[PDB]
């Protein structure tokens, strides 16, 4: 389907021709550089996926202990 | 086509990616032979897939640009600076006819002014010197003359004449055995018989011009002037 | 024959080095 | 140096080998239609008929210029870029201190229609305009023809005359001494000034002065190329404020000083 790596990889590649737009370069001015953001872009992606998980636990930990303080006050 | 202009392109990509590899191996081994500044002036130029297509008895001077679906028939002649540009349309050149040195054989860029026409030169025609031809027929044996400009829709029917400097207005025919001249062209007078043959004759010497300055120029590249050229200082 | 500027070569050493490790920090977590 | 020298370059090789097959391969994919870029092979002077170009030491000839068969340049004469002279039926001769601009075409004929065929003179201290178009005339002495005219067979353009730009000077036509002729057919115009005389002369030693540093420009070897692309970048812009900081300065290296007679001022 829609994955991370896909989406990644294509705003990667749009990342590498909207830098050559904006310095008036052919869109496809050094194709490895557009593999290369490919990349990058997926990595980055994926990552982000996989911090924005974390981050949702560690979020749960401190909202658990937030509502159990307060919770304290009706002892 | 469009799936050949793809490959065309895509194509692009794979050799600016193998230059740039090459470069990279000679800059490992220090070497910068690829950052001299060397001309890139074809004298052949291809647009995509509109070449020119040239008679192997056809003298090309070196300096001369042919560019897109140019024509050039056997025994014909483009001298010294000679600019010939068929893109949005063709240029056909007869057989036995001469371009002399810095004429112009173009059509028009673009189709703005309406539909682009080719132009056609017919066979045995002398073009002069630093002439302009823009979009116009120059039928079989006729001259003309160096420094005169045609314009687009222009014909000049067999055996005609256009005087040296004339300027030949748009849509403009001139007639057979006709000199017309000057801006803007008007009928001078009829041409002789004198005239005719000087023009076929003119067109034969040319020929065998073309012909001497072809065996001048295909002689190899003298090694002692690119020596000469490398061991300055 | 040879590539002389010592400090391109220390230079190309050090690019080789990084991508090779860069490689293993990968392979490695 | 070294092992690690060998290595690099044995590496060095290998990438450039891998570089030109992708470059093959990438022409294969585009069907082989683009028709590829060459060596030079045009020649600024040459041969033709066994008869080689007679040429000064002082003489700028632009290396787009094209000097062909029994041609004669003077002393400080100059060639400019797209110039042909094309002596292969007749002689050239052209004289000293003598400019023949941008794009000109000069040619000969071996016999002329009516009349007694000549060859092309040009004279001292002549001013030949860009794009003009000179073919088996005379031009005399501190004469000028102007840019973009065109002198047919026979023309006489005599000692301190001159010809309009753009002008079609017919054949056998004599401008005479003292005018400007000009326009299609060419015809006078008026008388010329002494300002004007004044002005011929020095069109013909400003082109002298022009023509030095275009000759040294383009006899330059790659490696001094390379020198001066780096030090134009170096010089382009400037910190002046943070060298009085250091306490220096800095001066613009002598080859890329222009010498001053060609200056505006
Ligand atoms: C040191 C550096 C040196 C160089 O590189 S300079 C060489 C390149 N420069 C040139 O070739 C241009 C030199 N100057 C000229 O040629 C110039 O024109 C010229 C030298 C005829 C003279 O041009 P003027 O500015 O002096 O024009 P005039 O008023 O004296 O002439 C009158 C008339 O001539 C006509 N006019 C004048 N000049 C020309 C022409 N040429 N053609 C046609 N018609 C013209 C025009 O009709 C004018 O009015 P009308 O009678 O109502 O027609
Ligand atoms: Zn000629």
């Amino acid at each position: 389907p829609i994955s991370a790596t896909m989406v990644g990889a294509l705003l990667g590649l749009g990342t590498q021709m909207y830098s050559n737009a904006l310095r008036k370069l052919p869109y496809m001015r050094h194709p490895w550089e557009h593999v290369v953001g490919m990349g990058l872009g997926a990595v980055f992606a994926n990552q982000l996926v996989k911090w924005d998980v974390k981050l949702k636990e560690d979020l749960d930990v401190m909202l658990a202990k937030a509502r159990a303080a307060n919770e304290r006050r009706y002892f | 086509g469009t799936l050949g202009r793809a490959f065309y392109s895509v194509g692009f990509w794979i050799r600016e990616t193998g230059q740039a590899l090459d470069r990279l191996g000679c800059r490992l081994q220090g070497k910068n032979y690829f950052r001299e500044q060397l001309s890139r002036h074809r004298t052949l130029m291809n647009v995509f897939d509109k070449a020119p297509i040239v008679d192997k008895e056809a003298f090309v001077a070196p300096s001369a640009s042919v560019i897109g679906d140019v024509h050039i028939g056997r025994g014909s002649s483009i001298w010294y600076g000679c600019v010939l540009r068929g893109d949005v349309n063709t240029v056909s050149v007869g057989s036995g006819t001469n371009i002399q040195d810095n004429s112009l054989v173009h059509v028009a860029k673009s189709n703005l002014s309406g539909k682009v026409h080719p132009t056609i030169i017919g066979d045995n025609v002398t073009i002069g010197h630093s002439a302009v031809l823009h979009g116009c027929t120059v039928e079989d044996e006729t001259f003309i003359g160096m420094g005169a400009t045609l314009l687009d829709g222009v014909v000049v029917e067999k055996h005609g004449m256009v005087a040296a400097g004339a300027l030949v207005r748009q849509n403009t025919r001139i007639p057979s055995g006709e000199v017309w001249g000057g801006n803007p062209a008007r009928f001078l007078r009829k041409l002789t018989d004198e005239e005719i043959a000087f023009i076929s004759q003119s067109a034969t010497n040319y020929s065998n011009l073309a012909q001497a300055h072809a065996a001048e120029n295909a002689k190899p590249l003298n090694v002692i002037e690119f020596e000469k050229v490398l061991r300055k200082k | 024959k040879v590539s002389e500027d010592k400090n391109r070569n220390y230079a190309v050493v050090a690019g080789v080095v990084a991508i090779v490790g860069s490689i293993g920090w990968y392979l490695k977590a | 140096m070294g092992t690690l020298g060998r290595a690099i370059y044995t590496v060095g090789n290998w990438i450039r080998g891998t570089g030109q097959a992708l470059d093959r391969v990438g022409s294969l994919l585009q069907g082989s239609h683009r028709i590829e870029e060459h060596l030079s092979r045009h020649r600024t002077l040459m041969n033709v008929f066994d008869k080689s170009p007679l040429v000064d030491k002082d003489v700028f000839v632009a290396p787009s210029a094209s000097v062909i068969g029994d041609v004669q340049i003077g002393k400080g004469s100059s060639i400019w870029y797209g110039c042909v002279l094309r002596g292969d039926v007749n002689n050239i001769s052209v004289g000293s201190g003598t400019n023949i601009q941008d794009n000109t075409l000069v040619h000969v004929a071996k016999t002329n229609i009516s009349g007694k065929v000549l060859p092309t003179l040009i004279g001292d201290n002549v001013t030949v305009g860009h794009s003009a178009v000179i073919h088996g005339c005379t031009v005399e002495d501190d004469a000028f023809v102007g840019m973009g005219a065109t002198l047919l067979d026979g023309v006489v353009v005599e000692k301190h005359a001159m010809v309009a730009a753009g002008s079609l000077v017919k054949q056998n036509t004599r401008i005479p001494s003292g005018e400007v002729w000009g326009g299609n057919p060419a015809k006078f115009m008026r008388k010329l000034t002494d300002e004007e005389i004044v002005y011929i002369s020095q069109s013909a030693k400003n082109y002298i002065n022009l023509a030095q540093i275009h000759a040294s420009e383009n006899s330059k070897s790659f490696e001094q190329i390379e020198v001066e692309r780096a030090l134009r970048k170096k010089y382009a812009r400037k910190d002046e404020d943070y060298d009085s900081m250091l306490g220096i300065t800095r001066e613009t290296p002598p080859e890329l000083i222009l010498p001053d007679n060609v200056l505006p001022g």
